[PDB]
């Protein structure tokens, strides 16, 4: 799942005695494992073209699961196995909002080719104080569409949820570092699963 | 409906006396005026509504000279008189899927409704039916010169409301132009006719029009007011033959030698017209 | 983290009136094709001295509507903008981004409050 | 922040004298349908010397009518007035946007000042 | 078809009274400006509509004169269209895999269109037709002095749909800009023409365009807008001689002697050009 090209010939050495050697004694992983599947995620580009006609994800079940793997071990910290409502950290709850937001443009305007996800990732990621207003601002007219249809689809219950997560927010960061990108691309992940799953 | 063939243009003049020509909403209701210089305005939206007036006047609902805007309608059923003409089942919002049906429907609704066959209308709306530009075009009205308007106390010995300071009476006010004279353009295109239908018969109308618009419209807020001059250029072709400032500049209106003092009277302006290039004729109704 | 009514940040201040103005347009003109949040919300949060002074107009307009009603709901609006101006001293002529995402913070903040019981 | 009784910045001022203004249209006549700011609030912030001269002279009609009882502050409210227009050099004819935001600003500031204590 | 030879830089200066000459849609309609000196603004797609219009309505669809951009279309219609002319299957998202075919699509739609061939265009949509820059381009106009917008509230008489109260009426609101002076500024390069074929009686179809822009966009909103000043310097060589800055600055633009009011006409400006350097010439056709 790291290689530059999901082949096996691009694997690093490195990498590959590493984490055997963690696996069997328990010890931390290889330091350069993150950075290396940040790195794919942020450069990857699927588009339409592909066979089957739903888009690619870039952030897959197996580049998650290391994710976790790694900070549970290597820092110390805490994750959950499914989303959170009770979380409350800063790049836990930015990555919940992507969610909602991708989910209620690509609701406005079926069959885009060109979603903020093919746009903003990775600087959101990186800065988020550059890029969200104007995320937030295309927001508006996205959810207003929604309201002028007669059955008003979603709407309201959209807006209750940027209401609920913000809340618990006072200001965006200028920068982040590796480990809260990590958290982001958690907080995103979970997010989106929790969509999707009433029916 | 046959379109006229040339390019057209014109001047208008008219004068007030001791009125109010145009009240504005969110200044109590003084006349409106420029503030940096003092020069008077008049919309042209007010100049529209007093054709349309004396249209409906004359014609008196005649066949194919409805007015579309009228004086309490609810647009939205009048828009669904065409469809239900033509037969067409309405869409909340879109136009019909064919283009011959939203061609007959923009067709029916130009063919008997003269004040959208002259100015245009929007009508996207709910019921939508389209827009139109209208051939016929008109600027904002201005003062050759400083004016000053005047307020005036009133009383009234009745009371409206019951009250207890009681009997009460009660005062006002009003504002008041003394005297002011007002210039205005307009243009007219054959290509945007061709597409309407707008006919010459159409154009006489529109003269009569012009010429008797005030002698309907006394009121106990305006004063006496009337129109003093009517000048016409008529183009050679279907397109112009020169540029249209250089056409109003022809008409000069200057102080009359006598006058002195403030301006009273038409008889205080004097007024003279040029020589219009070879493309162009020069007539004058009034 | 909530609605803070002693923050005192310019940006958030502003973001708070704009949701006040709003509430109040909503409440005069029921179900309106067109609101404010459509018309100006990009407009006013890059250039605050650029439209305010015509939202403020709209304001009062809206407003007396109700107070000639025997709707009472009407100087709370009132007493909240005289609140709320209290902190501010002028209005900036332009922002940066950051002071943007500060603005849409305080919107949002001042809107949940306005919806509880 | 609050009411700066020593800005001198004319739009300040204007806003401060339009408050005291309604203020005693409102304690003269109760009840009125259509109060001053409802005829006025748009051109007063656009063209001060368009208007403010006559608001002025209808404004002694108020205070007479005020004083003629066992009711005072009336004379508070001139030694308001006096006082502000005594550092007023001149109406402008016209104002910038900017310049209206600070003029309602300045209204604000005052009205709220009115209602303490 | 044999392009130019030589390298172009021009000036345009326009005015407008009592009218919104551009409102961007994102501030209600406010005409657009520089939030921090007043300065009004112009987008130059704006100027670019009105010339393709004035092409289209001059010219009636002769051949070689067709338009790209027309009223409500869709383009890729259009680029299946040129892919019939030059028999060929389009590929989902591809140019022909032979150079010579891509070549012929490409050359029939730079032939048979005029805006293509003088703008250039964006065209690597489904149906993949290239990329082509264009020889002409302009930059934004700017105003010479800070403009002072003024807001108008006006009435209507009907109402549009149906409710407890809708009897009715309502009410809307205009802007205005008193008067105003604008400049622009553009360039045209010889290499780029000659990958196109844009070609000296295109040229001269341009300049009248450009004289006779404003003639047959008369609409309510517009009020009344003119040209007063073309300038053009032509180089001797294919390439440049001298900086473009170098030449904008040569025309400077002033108060008129003795005129201490806000401006209100064109007369109230001073205009004035100075002596280019050797290698390029100088002419005022307007």
């Amino acid at each position: 799942q790291t290689a530059v090209l999901n082949k096996t010939e691009n694997i690093s050495p490195v990498l590959a005695g590493g984490l055997f050697r963690a696996m069997l004694t328990g010890g931390p992983y290889p330091q350069s494992l993150l950075p290396a599947v940040l790195g794919r995620i942020r450069a990857e580009h699927a588009r339409p073209e592909d066979k089957s006609r739903y888009r690619l994800e870039v952030v897959t079940y197996y580049r998650a699961a290391l994710i976790k793997a790694y900070l549970i071990r290597n820092r110390k910290l805490e994750v959950p196995v499914s989303l959170d409502p009770a979380r409350t950290d800063r790049p836990y709850l930015l990555g919940r909002l992507f969610a909602v937001l991708e989910k209620a443009q690509e609701d406005a305007v079926p069959g885009a080719n060109a979603t903020i996800k093919d746009r903003y990732l990775a600087s959101a990621s990186a800065n988020p104080g550059q890029v969200f207003h104007m995320l937030l601002k295309n927001a508006s007219n996205h959810t207003a569409k929604l309201r002028k249809d007669p059955e008003r689809k979603s709407a309201i219950h959209y807006e209750i949820m940027m209401q609920e997560i913000i809340d618990n927010i006072s200001d965006f960061p200028v920068t982040m570092s590796s480990d809260e990108q990590g958290l982001f691309m958690i907080g995103y992940y979970h997010q989106r699963k929790a969509l999707f799953t009433k029916k | 409906m046959t379109a006229i063939a040339n390019r057209y243009e014109f001047v208008l003049l008219f004068d007030v006396e001791n009125g109010n020509p145009n009240g504005d909403p969110d200044a109590g209701n003084m006349p409106r005026i420029d503030p940096e210089t003092g020069h008077g305005l008049v919309t042209d939206v007010c100049l529209k509504r007093k054709i349309r007036n004396h249209v409906a006047l004359t014609k008196e609902g005649a066949e194919r000279f409805n007015i579309y805007i009228q004086e309490k309608a609810i647009l939205n059923e009048t828009h669904e008189r065409a469809y239900t003409a033509c037969d067409l089942k309405p869409e909340p919002k879109k136009l019909p899927k064919k283009v011959e049906d939203a061609k007959r429907v923009t067709d029916w609704m130009c063919t008997n409704f003269y004040d959208i066959r002259t100015f245009g209308a929007v009508m996207t709306t709910e019921v939508n039916c389209g827009q139109v530009r209208g051939p016929v075009q008109m600027a904002f009205a201005r003062s050759v010169e400083p004016v000053v308007p005047q307020e005036v106390s009133i009383t009234r010995m009745a009371v409206t409301t019951k009250a207890e300071a009681e009997d009460n009476r009660t005062m006002g006010r009003k504002h008041i132009v003394p005297y002011g004279l007002y210039v205005a353009h307009g243009f007219i295109s054959a290509p945007l006719a061709e597409k309407t239908g707008f006919s010459d018969e159409d154009l006489t109308l529109f003269w009569d029009a012009l010429v008797n618009m005030f002698e309907h419209d006394r009121s106990a807020a305006r004063g006496l007011m009337s129109s003093r001059k009517l000048i016409v250029f008529k183009h050679q072709n279907r397109l112009g033959n020169a540029p249209a400032h250089k056409l109003f500049d022809l008409v000069k209106v200057s102080r009359a030698e006598g006058s002195s003092g403030p301006a009273r009277s038409f008889a205080d302006y004097a007024v003279t017209v040029g020589q219009a290039p070879e493309g162009v004729e020069v007539k004058e109704m009034l | 983290v909530s609605l803070d009514p002693a923050r005192t940040d310019r940006p958030y201040l502003l973001g708070r009136l704009f949701a006040v103005l709003e509430k109040a347009q909503e409440d005069a003109v029921p179900g309106a094709n067109a609101t404010i949040k459509d018309r100006y919300l990009a407009s006013a949060s890059a250039n605050p001295g650029q439209v305010f002074h015509m939202l403020l107009k709209n304001a009062s307009n809206h407003t007396a509507k109700l107070r000639k009603d025997p709707e009472r709901k009407a100087i709370h609006y009132e007493i909240m903008m005289q609140e709320i101006i209290d902190n501010i001293s002028d209005f900036p002529v332009t922002m940066s981004s950051d002071e943007q995402g500060l603005f849409m913070i305080g919107y949002y903040h001042q809107r949940k409050a306005l919806f509880t019981k």
